[PDB]
RNA sequence: UUGAC
RNA sequence: AUUCCGUUAACGAACGAGACCUCAGCCUGCUAACUAGCUAUGCGGAGGUUCCCUUCGCGGCCAGCUUCUUAGAGGGACUACGGCCUUUUAGGCCGCGGAAGUUUGAGGCAAUAACAGGUCUGUGAUGCCCUUAGAUGUUCUGGGCCGCACGCGCGCUACACUGAUGUAUUCAACGAGCUUAUAGCCUUGGCCGACAGGCCCGGGUAAUCUUUGAAAUUUCAUCGUGAUGGGGAUAGAUCAUUGCAAUUGUUGGUCUUCAACGAGGAAUUCCUAGUAAGCGCGAGUCAUCAGCUCGCGUUGACUACGUCCCUGCCCUUUGUACACACC
RNA sequence: AGGCUGAUAACCUA
């Protein structure tokens, strides 16, 4: 009857990320249901560095360009019609949800 | 179950010490500290005991992690954990004032056995191969 | 540790070769065109000569089956990619040549690029590189 | 007419943007040259920090 | 600059310097029995070995690249 | 005054005396100023002016083995060549090492030296950094393309350098360098 | 003749020479503590300090 | 005290298990022992006679102190920096034919056998062995 | 007068 | 620091500097983790003396927990405190304590006015000019861009014993990864092979799998001052891999060949602490190819804590026949 | 021939 449902959110935004995995986290509490997380995984940090200028003349400066990816992992425990009432709340821009059934 | 699990760093090195009630045991990721590697290397690690002497250690038995880092620095977080580990249980099992006589001992000797050193590798930058060495320049 | 007898010898003759004898054996056979470190050494395991002695301590007969296993390789089992001479261009044999015969092998090899005017041929009969390699700035000795 | 092999190689590949075949950026599928990347770097969401 | 030579196996005359002598050395090394007796460091290294089969020389430090050795008796 | 520590767990600092007073305040080898264990700690002596005195002088000697640059920073090894280094002197000697360590860098330090040029006087500090650094490089020079090791060589440097005989690199170099000083008084 | 003399450092007068490397101190005599002198110093030194003087005849020019 | 494989040095426990391995007469060696290096990364041949038993004795010790290794995995072991000439070193792996051999034969003495998991894993007999002869060697 | 020297 | 205190025919403001933002350093405090772990416990293996002890493996969304790992929110340093020096100043030196006392470290950003500096070969940015079908468009085949008496710049490898070689031993961080087609990416495991490489079963679109993830170093032995087992250029033979194609050697192996070079003249570069140097790793390029570049960690110093001598820079006074501005 | 100089002369080295 009761299965672990597994949430994973993504997002450049820290900020946005965390409003949305709070909306989840109260909006499962005020329900009683088990709640697992959030668990955030390490951020990868895409980079790249490339040459300043368009042309090679002058001295060879670089720019770090650096593009951040926050994951976070909610583990609630009930069944997935339930889950499903509360991811449907409207979503922050930027913010993908992804619902699945854990395989355990 | 009167036990304590402090850590010691050096660089990327962290060694945790779980310090508990026992007999004298001491050993790191399972093989007694009598073979620490590398040798010469093994009085560093030792100080701690040679420092306080075997019988403070005779009513407990540390077992020891280390990761990360390399030889010297795990030698460093491990020497650091030990004496960490022993003054957060004389602190916490067998008294204050014992406490604070083994610590004034470690600290007269050396401060680094209870405060981990902050220094860390400094990041490179472009127009050379160092943090602060340049690549040579030339003019004709 | 062992004083040195009277047979103990100081220059050895080898293939044309002046052998060391105050060399280990295993290193005393290298100043033969042919033989390096490698085939030195699994030439004295396969002769059974104990390769913690010095070349002026092995006796004649000794030194002589060392020769024996440079010029049968096959016989005693050295495998094909262990010579220097694999499956010749005219006789499709596999052999290890040393001293002279290694000095004919080379010099047949170079004059049958240039006989046919071989590119490679060429470029050893200008005196140029030959492997590829920019010749713009590097080997100027001339 | 355009028999040669094109399965690999700068000829291959081409910035998405202009067309260029030269400095592409290849890393995440980017599939950008290195001057119309940096042009558009700030909409595509990379940003200098340090 | 001259070149050394350095016999690779004794005579029966340093041999017995090397039975006689070198006992009484302080510091016993290869290189010290090298330059000494002019042999070569590897003689000196199996010599060093006969001398403490023989007893005539003990160990102070004992390591890959140094080797230490001394007089058994002092004087 | 006496302590438990050892040096290697094998020299003692008790009786070890620094008889040189510009330069006392500049060693530490006694008993009473820190001594170690081991000739191996990651200190950070470079953080303030005159901080490197304080740092135990077989650990300064033990840096400056660290040359040329295919040895930067092999200091197990340059520890290594001093623990032998210290043995060999307890052998020749019949003295404790740490003894023979700080009558080296006493009598191999120059007193006074040439600037511009003429003659200035040496601080204590100074005259320590270039004792130990004439002593390294002594033990560096007989050792390269030789039989013998660093170790037995760096050990000769000290014994001569330590009794005062010219046989030392260290003691011609301070001679020279005080010759020089003096015609240009 | 020169007779070797020791003498403490009194005070630091100022970095001198034409690079700077040259330290002007004032030193007073330890067998004699009534007498002071001018001394040009190589090297780091600070007030308190011991120096040893092959000869005490001599005496630094002020801001030499 | 009772010694295991962990109480003594490695060194010594691999010349006394080495020398138990050539004693027992089980494994049996290839023709290729004498003849091939333990990698490209090599110039020469093993200085050692009896390099397979020690490199035997060297491998059981490593997968009674973790199970699941194969044979790539001990030909990252095992390797080391290969030399190009004019070229920077890099890292290079040890031989696979060496490494495969060596494991087929201690699983034949039944030492080791395969993990579910992937790899080679120590039985119970393996471990039996290893811990009786670091049991014997002199405390040194 | 401002700059540059 | 045109940073401030003050002076003061100026007053009040605007930029730059600072603030700021990112990473790193402290938190046994908060939030909470089966894609991270620890401790305890249960069962099992091995050793030692049935309990007990040591060690390893496995299990538990109902063992517990968050020290270690991850990452959110906050806290923390202000020179706060002491001594001394400075004008009541602004501030400076030393010191306790403290993770940290150089704006704590390192970066990112970054004014006015300029240069006939570079780029039309990054651009479906672009004026004018040239060419436009026996084309300067486009594509295909082949060659060249690499061609070698010589001069120069950035580098790599070395001249060895503080080493090379052969064993034994052993510790990182940043990061990157697939169309599933039999299978195109990273690849574990098994088998075949001396190596190179091949076959098979698979995992991973990833804190899940590769990743159980380096070298220098440590250790024992051999070598022994000999261009030597230092050095590995040049060259022969042969095998395999990438590709439509390898010759002018793509690269990778095997045996053989075994040059200069014994520390470098005048001159000259970089660098003040986890820095220099040494040591390897990832990434970019990439079918194949790294001696390059951009990052990462590992080992870890000497010397200074100054000066304006050289090369330059900023401000003031001053001279000027210079203003294309002392070339 | 190299170095020194933005460049030439002078100067320095081989
Ligand atoms: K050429
Ligand atoms: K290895
Ligand atoms: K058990
Ligand atoms: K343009
Ligand atoms: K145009
Ligand atoms: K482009
Ligand atoms: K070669
Ligand atoms: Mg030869
Ligand atoms: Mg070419
Ligand atoms: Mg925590
Ligand atoms: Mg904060
Ligand atoms: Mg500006
Ligand atoms: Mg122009
Ligand atoms: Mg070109
Ligand atoms: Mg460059
Ligand atoms: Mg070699
Ligand atoms: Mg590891
Ligand atoms: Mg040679
Ligand atoms: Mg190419
Ligand atoms: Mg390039
Ligand atoms: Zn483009």
């Amino acid at each position: 009857m009761i299965h672990k449902i597994r949430i994973t959110l993504s997002s450049k935004n820290v900020k946005n990320l965390e409003k949305v995995c709070a909306d989840l986290v109260r909006g499962a509490k005020d329900k009683r249901l088990r709640v697992k997380g959030p668990v955030r995984m390490p951020t990868k940090v895409l980079n790249i560095t490339t040459r300043k200028s368009p042309c090679g003349e002058g001295t060879n400066t670089w720019d770090r360009f650096e593009l951040r990816v926050h994951k976070r992992v909610i583990d609630l425990f009930s069944s997935p019609d339930v889950v499903k009432q509360i991811t449907s709340i409207t979503i922050e821009p930027g913010v993908e949800v992804e619902v699945t059934i854990a395989e355990s | 179950v009167e036990s304590v699990q402090c850590f010691g760093r050096k660089k990327t090195a962290v060694a945790v010490t779980h310090c508990k009630r026992g007999r004298g045991l001491i050993k790191i990721n399972g093989v007694p500290i009598e073979l620490v590697q590398p040798e010469i290397l093994r009085y560093k690690a030792f100080e701690p005991i040679l420092l306080l002497g075997r019988h403070r250690f005779a009513g407990v038995d540390m077992r020891i992690r280390v990761k990360g880092g390399g030889h010297t620095s795990q030698i460093y977080a491990i020497r650091q954990s030990i004496a960490k580990a022993l003054v957060a249980f004389y602190q916490k099992y067998v008294d204050e004032q014992q406490k604070k006589e083994i610590k004034d001992i470690l600290i007269r000797y050396d401060r680094t056995l209870l405060v981990a050193d902050p220094r860390r590798c400094e990041p490179k930058k472009f127009g050379g191969r160092g943090a602060r060495s340049r690549f040579q320049k030339s003019y004709r | 540790s062992l004083v040195a007898n009277e047979e103990f010898q100081h220059i050895l003759r080898v293939q044309n070769t002046n052998v060391d004898g105050k060399q280990k054996i295993m290193f005393a056979l290298t100043s033969i065109k042919g033989i390096g470190r490698r085939f030195a050494n699994i030439a004295c395991k396969k002769a059974d000569i104990d390769m913690n002695k010095r070349a002026g301590e092995l006796t004649a007969a000794e030194l002589d089956s060392l020769m024996v296993v440079v010029a049968n390789p096959r016989q005693f089992k050295i495998p094909d990619w262990f010579l220097n001479r694999q499956k010749d261009y005219k006789d499709g044999k596999f052999s290890q040549v040393t001293s002279n015969a290694l000095d004919m092998k080379l010099r047949d090899d170079l004059e049958r690029l240039k006989k046919i005017r071989n590119h490679r041929g060429l470029r050893h009969y200008w005196g140029l590189r030959v492997r590829g390699q920019h010749t713009k700035t590097t080997g100027r000795r001339g | 007419w355009n028999a040669h092999p094109k399965n690999y190689g700068p000829g291959s590949r081409t910035c998405r943007v202009c067309g260029n075949p030269h400095a592409i950026i290849r890393k995440y599928g980017l599939m950008c040259c290195r001057q119309c990347f940096r042009s558009n770097a700030k909409e595509i969401g990379f940003i200098k920090y340090r | 600059k001259e070149k050394v030579n350095n016999m690779v196996l004794f005579d029966k005359g340093t041999y017995d310097k090397l039975i006689t002598e070198a006992p009484k050395y302080k510091l016993i090394t290869p290189s010290v029995l090298s330059d000494r007796l002019r042999i070569s460091g590897s003689l000196a290294r199996k010599a060093i070995r006969e001398l403490m089969a023989k007893g005539l020389i003990r160990m102070v430090s004992a390591h890959a690249s140094q080797q230490i050795y001394t007089r058994a008796t002092n004087t | 005054p006496h302590t438990d520590v050892l040096l290697f767990n094998r020299w003692s600092y008790d009786g070890v005396q620094i008889a040189d007073m510009s330069v006392e305040d500049y060693i530490t080898a006694t008993a009473n100023k820190h001594p170690t264990y081991m000739p191996h700690t990651a200190g950070r002596y470079q953080a303030k002016r005159f901080r490197k005195a304080q740092c135990p002088i077989v650990e300064r000697l033990t840096n400056s083995l660290m040359m040329h640059g295919r040895n930067n920073g092999k200091k197990l090894m340059a520890v290594r060549i001093i623990k032998h280094a210290m043995e060999i002197i307890h052998l020749l000697t019949d003295q404790n090492p740490i003894q023979v360590i700080v009558d080296a860098v006493i009598n191999s330090g120059p007193r006074e030296d040439a600037t511009r040029r003429q003659a200035v006087d040496i601080s204590p500090l100074r005259r320590v950094n270039q004792a130990i650094y004439l002593l390294t490089t002594g033990a560096r020079e007989s050792a390269f393309r030789n039989i013998k090791t660093i170790a037995e060589c760096l050990a000769d440097e000290l014994i001569n350098a330590a009794k005062g005989s010219s046989n030392s690199y260290a003691i011609k170099k301070k001679d020279e360098i005080e010759r020089v000083a003096k015609a240009n008084r | 003749e020169s007779v070797t003399k020791h003498a403490i450092v009194i005070k630091i007068m100022g970095r001198t020479g034409s690079r700077g490397q040259v330290t002007q101190v004032r030193v007073k005599f330890l067998d004699d503590q009534n007498r002071f002198i001018m001394r040009n110093v190589k090297g780091p030194v600070r007030e308190g300090d011991i120096l040893t003087l092959l000869e005490s005849e001599r005496e630094a020019r002020r801001l030499r | 005290p009772a010694r295991s494989v962990k109480d003594v040095s490695p060194h010594d426990f691999v010349k006394a298990y080495a020398a138990h391995l050539k004693r027992s007469g089980k494994l049996e060696l290839p023709e290729w022992t004498d003849i091939v290096k333990t990698g490209k990364l090599k110039e020469l041949a093993p200085y050692d006679p009896d390099w397979y038993y020690i490199r035997a004795a060297s491998m059981a010790r490593k997968i009674y102190l973790r199970g699941g290794i194969g044979v790539g995995g001990f030909r990252r072991i095992y390797g080391g920096n290969q030399r190009n000439g004019s070229r920077p070193r890099h890292f290079c792996k040890s031989s696979g034919s060496v490494a495969r051999h060596i494991l087929q034969q201690l699983q034949t003495m039944n030492i080791i056998d395969f993990d579910p998991k992937g790899g080679r894993r120590i039985t119970s007999n393996g471990q039996r062995d290893l811990d009786q002869v670091a049991g014997r060697i002199s405390a040194a």
